[PDB]
This record gives structure tokens, C-alpha cells and sequence, in this order.
RNA sequence: UUAG
RNA sequence: UUAG
């Protein structure tokens, strides 16, 4: 609770840093959420030290008050030692004595009395300062901003945030990464207990779908389009699909691929390509662990694992169990997701069991039956997981992604009113990116725009 | 429009930490040094103060005297008149002091005495000689 | 090559 | 699909 609270407080701090101090540029480069977070954290460590220093500086000021006092009390103890002796000597002059001698006794007496209670006033002040010092020395301020154990648990909340955005926090745009928070849906988050694929399969019913057909080139012209595709099972076999319009649903990762996996003819305009470069395409992976026995708490839908280091904070930081079956589903996020793809399944499953043995006991963890490891960045039909608002980008790039292309005329001096190349998919919808419902809505949008443009919109008259 | 509670972010400090790649590290170890400079200063003064307190051991108890009580009296004896004139020569116009010497004359009677014995005791030129010290 |  |  303590760290999750500080985590949320640190995020608020970055927002303040962004909106109130215009800390959105630095060295002619945009600031990332990661940069701002380190800055905030560094200033929290600076403040902890500024308070420590202020506290010790009040002690010395108090101690130097005491030293000046003790010095006066010593030089006063001596004046009193001397005046006492002078008084005794004057008192030893036995009476009867003349009045100059009686005066001396009386005079030195109150001189001695005057000083004897200056010393008492000071010894009073002494006790005060000494006590004021035991208080300070008893109430030191905070020692560190974060213990090594704190940072580690904080890194887990960062990993969970890197997981949600499918990217390292150093890639996210400080200004814009949270633009679509306002459009969040109400209600509790849910999962599909019979598999999310039941949806696309259901949608596929009644449609003409050519599977194992990899588009290689998209030609869009004043007179129509032709799409060149090959059989993925034998890439020599070629097909030419001719049409009035093309709806491009290719993932942003594919569109980013250099050299191109899909060539556009003529080449896409710079305002389109520039947007494709600026937008981020993140990555995140999962490990499926199939056992014959449940050895975990079935009532717990999910539990975490804190990384030893900041670097490995995304490495298998979270585990799912939300299916009536002996399956654990481990999550890999942030910088880990990318690096873990260059690691064999054996090693990966190994680290999973290691972590689990350390939590449920080195004996209660059997070797799994089935295992599966996603590698979405390596998947050539995806080249990543989903889009994120990269530093240097904005919400407007999502709109540019959605703008259709109108090729110029073939015949010199002819009019070219209609478009031919349309774009949909998760990366094309400004208010609901990186989601299934966002992909869904992008589809409905272009279907309506294409129909508006080719069938005509009668409802606007 | 304000940082979260207990969160500290000034225009001044952000520009300092972001001045470069190690501007952060620099600032934080300058304070680590200043934190050491003062920590040992305190250890030093603790030792110095410990020593001084050691000297005052016993304090002034061996120098305290019974404070004899005697209550005021209206009449001025020749003895008391003479104590007063001397008290004036030494203390100037500290009436409280002069009263503490004589022992049985209130602070007011001292000022009365100043006026009453105006010239019989040449009180003015006595005070002059005091101011000359 | 948005073949002319 | 020698797209209609
Ligand atoms: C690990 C992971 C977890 C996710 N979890 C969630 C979640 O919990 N909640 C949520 O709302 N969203 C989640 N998403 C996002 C969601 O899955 C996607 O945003 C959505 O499914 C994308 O729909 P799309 O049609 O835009 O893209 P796609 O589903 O990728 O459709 C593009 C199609 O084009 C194919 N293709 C690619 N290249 C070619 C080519 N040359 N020729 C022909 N076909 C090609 C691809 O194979 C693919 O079938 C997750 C994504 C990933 C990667």
C-alpha cells in the first residue's frame, strides 16, 4: 500500500512536471515518462538530503549556543572563586573594624551574590539547551527516500505500467501517453473463459477469406487497385486481386518494417510515412505453463514477482490463473519482452519454475506438460504487440494513419475526386488505440466511409 | 496546479538536475559531502562541550554563603549613612545594589537618601568620580 | 510504373 | 481473374 501510493504520487508528479513547468523538451528532444520519473525521484532524494542537512545544521547551531554558554559559565565560576577568597579574607579581619572594612565585606558579599545567580540563570539555560539537543538527536528525519526493498517493489509497479503500454517507459511521451484515459469504459475488467478467439471466428462466418495469402504489393491508381499476393506455403505461386478500393489493416509493426514487407505503388506520401515512423509499436509476451496438478491458490486470479534489478523488472513479473484448469500464464514486459525472445523456451520455462519453486516450495512444483512462449516482435505478421504514444508523436498521428489516400489522375488533366486506399486497425483510432474494441471501431468507421464514397450517402441530402 | 503532498518540485531544482547526464549525480554527492562535513563537526563540538562540562564539575556549591535576612528600618544610623556614601562611590545609581549592601534600607529610601542628604554628603561630586570609571 |  |  505504501509503495503503490508513492507510485501513483510519482505519476501525478510527472503530470505536474509536464503541464505546469512545461518540462516536455530537453536537448532538442522530447521528454519521456521515464526521464521525468527519474528527475522526480532524483529531486525526492535531493530533498531527503536537504532535510537531513537542515536538521544537523540546527544541532550545531544549538551546540554552538551551548559552547558559548559553557565558556561564560567557566569564566564566571572563576570570578566567583576569586571573589569568594577576597570575601573570606575581608571577613577574617575580626571586628571591631572601621567602616571601609565593613563596606568591603558587605560590598564583596553582594558582588558575590549577584554573580552566584548569574551562574544559576545560565545553568538553567544549560539544562534547556541540553534537553533541546536530546530531542533533536532523538527525532532525525527520513534516512533515505527509498530502501533497496522499496525501489524493487516500485520497479514492479513500473513493470506493470510498461506491460499495460507494451513498452519501456523511456519510449512513452510524457505529454501524450495518457491522452485516452478520459475515454475509459466504466465497469470491472473481464476475461474470456472460453477463449477470445471465439469472437473473430464468429465474425468470420459468411465472409470470403483467403487464408495463407500474404500480400506483397498494393497498387492503387485512378482507375482502380490491384493487390499482388503469394501462397505462404509456396511463395512462387502468385495471385492478382483487382478491386475498386483497398482497406489496409496491416499492423503498424508491419508498416514500419524496413525493408518493406509490403510495397505500395505509388509510394505512400511523406505525411503518411512520417506518421508511421513517429508512432511507437511496443511489445509484450506471455508464457503458458500447463501442469497436471494445481499447486497454487485457486482463489487468487493473479500474483506478482518482484525483480532483483531495475533492468529485469519486466522479467516474468506477473502470473495469471483465471481458467478452470491447471494453467499458469506468466507475463514478460518492458525491456525484458524484447530480450527474452532471443532465449530458448527451455531457459525461459526454467526461470519460471525457479521463481515458482521459491514461492510454493522447491517440491510442490512439478515439471509442466505443455508449454508455449509468445514472440510477437518476431511474428512477421505483427512485428510487435500494439501501438503506444511514443515521445515525438501525438494523438494527431493516429488521425493521419486513418486518412485515406487519393491517387492522382492517370490521364493528364483529368479530375481525381475519389480515394482508393483506406486504413483501419488498432493503430488508426485516436481515442481507443491498442485495444480490440478500438480495432473493432476502426473497422466500422472505414466500412461506413468506403460505402459513403462508393455507394453514395443518401441520408445527407 | 500544485505538486502532490510532500512532493518537492521547484523550477529552480529541475533545471539543475537536467542540466546534463550527470548533473543529477553531481548535486547528490555534493550534499553527501556536506552531510559528512557537518556530521563530524557535531562530533567535534560534542567533545569540546563534554570537556567544558567536566571543568564545571562541582559548580559553585563550595562558594555559596548563608543569605542572612534582616528587614527594613526607617532610621538611618551613622553606620548606615557611611555604608551608603561608599556604595554610591562604587555602584553609581544602582539603587538595588546599594540597598543590598546596607541590608536594611528599601530601594526607595535610597532615593530618599539621595535627596535628603543632598549636600551634607556632597552626593553630586561623588557621582562624578564614579562616571570617571 | 499510377505502362504510354 | 482475361476483375465486373
Ligand atoms: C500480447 C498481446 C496482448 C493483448 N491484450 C489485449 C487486452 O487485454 N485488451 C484489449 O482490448 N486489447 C489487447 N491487445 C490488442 C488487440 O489484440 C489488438 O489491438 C487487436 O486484436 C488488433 O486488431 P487489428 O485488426 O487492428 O490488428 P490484427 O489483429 O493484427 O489484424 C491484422 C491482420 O493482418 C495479417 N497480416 C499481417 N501482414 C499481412 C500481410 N503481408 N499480408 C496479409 N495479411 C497480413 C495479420 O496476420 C493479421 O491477421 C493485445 C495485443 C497483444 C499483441
Amino acid at each position: 500500500e505504501m509503495v503503490e501510493q508513492e507510485f501513483n504520487r510519482l505519476l501525478e508528479a510527472t503530470s505536474y512536471l509536464s503541464h505546469q513547468l512545461d518540462f516536455n523538451v530537453l536537448n532538442n528532444k522530447p521528454v519521456s515518462l521515464g526521464q521525468a520519473l527519474e528527475v522526480v525521484i532524483q529531486l525526492q532524494e535531493k530533498h531527503v538530503k536537504d532535510e537531513q542537512i537542515e536538521h544537523w545544521k540546527k544541532i550545531v547551531k544549538t551546540q554552538e549556543e551551548l559552547k558559548e554558554l559553557l565558556n561564560k559559565m567557566v569564566n564566571l565560576k572563576e570570578k566567583i572563586k576569586e571573589l569568594h577568597q577576597q570575601y573570606k579574607e575581608a571577613s577574617e579581619v575580626k571586628p571591631p573594624r572601621d567602616i571601609t572594612a565593613e563596606f568591603l565585606v558587605k560590598s564583596k558579599h553582594r558582588d558575590l551574590t549577584a554573580l552566584c545567580k548569574e551562574y544559576d540563570e545560565l545553568a538553567e539555560t544549560q539544562g534547556k539547551l541540553e534537553e533541546k539537543l536530546q530531542e533533536l538527536e532523538a527525532n532525525p528525519p527520513s534516512d533515505v527516500y527509498l530502501s533497496s526493498r522499496d525501489r524493487q517493489i516500485l520497479d514492479w509497479h513500473f513493470a506493470n505500467l510498461e506491460f499495460a503500454n507494451a513498452t519501456p517507459l523511456s519510449t512513452l511521451s510524457l505529454k501524450h501517453w495518457d491522452q485516452d484515459d478520459d475515454f475509459e469504459f466504466t465497469g470491472s475488467h473481464l476475461t474470456v473463459r472460453n477463449g477470445y478467439s471465439c469472437v473473430p471466428v464468429a465474425l468470420a462466418e459468411g465472409l470470403d477469406i483467403k487464408l495463407n495469402t500474404a500480400v506483397r504489393q498494393v497498387r492503387y491508381t485512378a482507375s482502380g487497385c490491384e493487390v499482388i499476393a503469394v501462397n505462404t506455403r509456396s511463395t512462387s505461386q502468385t495471385f492478382i486481386y483487382k478491386c475498386d478500393a483497398v482497406l489496409c489493416t496491416l499492423p503498424l509493426g508491419v508498416l514500419k518494417q524496413q525493408p518493406p514487407a509490403v510495397q505500395f505503388v505509388p509510394p505512400l506520401p511523406e505525411w503518411k510515412t512520417s506518421a508511421v515512423q513517429r508512432m511507437g509499436f511496443g511489445n509484450l509476451n506471455k508464457v503458458v505453463l500447463c501442469f497436471d496438478r494445481v499447486f497454487w491458490d485457486p482463489s487468487v486470479n493473479l500474483f506478482g514477482h518482484v525483480g532483483s534489478t531495475t533492468a529485469s523488472r519486466g522479467e516474468l513479473f506477473l502470473f495469471w490463473n483465471l481458467y478452470k484448469a491447471p494453467i499458469l500464464l506468466a507475463l514478460v514486459a518492458g525491456e525484458a519482452a524484447g530480450i527474452m525472445e532471443n532465449i530458448s523456451d527451455d531457459v525461459i520455462v526454467g526461470r519460471c519454475l525457479a521463481i515458482l519453486k521459491g514461492i510454493f516450495g522447491s517440491s510442490a512444483v512439478p515439471q509442466p506438460k505443455e508449454t508455449v512462449v509468445s514472440r510477437w516482435r518476431a511474428d512477421p505478421w505483427a512485428r510487435g504487440s500494439y501501438s503506444y504514444v511514443a515521445a515525438g508523436s501525438s494523438g494527431n498521428d493516429y488521425d493521419l494513419m486513418a486518412q485515406p489516400i487519393t491517387p492522382g489522375p492517370s490521364i493528364p488533366g483529368a479530375p481525381q475526386p475519389i480515394p482508393r486506399l483506406f486504413f483501419a486497425g488498432e493503430h488508426t483510432i485516436r481515442n481507443y488505440p491498442a485495444t480490440v474494441h478500438g480495432a473493432l471501431l476502426s473497422g466500422l468507421r472505414e466500412a461506413g466511409r468506403i460505402a459513403d464514397q462508393f455507394l453514395g450517402a443518401m441520408y445527407t441530402l | 496546479r500544485k505538486p502532490p503532498k510532500g512532493m518537492f518540485l521547484s523550477q529552480e531544482d529541475v533545471e539543475a538536475v537536467s542540466a546534463n547526464a550527470t548533473a543529477a549525480t553531481t548535486v547528490l554527492r555534493q550534499l553527501d559531502m556536506e552531510l559528512v562535513s557537518v556530521k563530524r563537526q557535531i562530533q567535534n563540538i560534542k567533545q569540546t562541550n563534554s570537556a567544558l562540562k567536566e571543568k564545571l564539575d562541582g559548580g559553585i556549591e563550595p562558594y555559596r554563603l548563608p543569605e542572612v535576612i534582616q528587614k527594613c528600618n526607617a532610621r538611618w544610623t551613622t553606620e548606615e549613612q557611611l555604608l551608603a556614601v561608599q556604595a554610591i562611590r562604587k555602584y553609581g545609581r544602582d539603587f538595588q545594589a546599594i540597598s543590598d549592601v546596607i541590608g536594611n534600607k528599601s530601594v526607595v529610601q535610597v532615593k530618599n537618601f539621595f535627596v535628603n542628604y543632598r549636600r551634607r554628603f556632597n552626593i553630586d561630586e561623588v557621582l562624578q568620580e564614579w562616571e570617571a570609571e
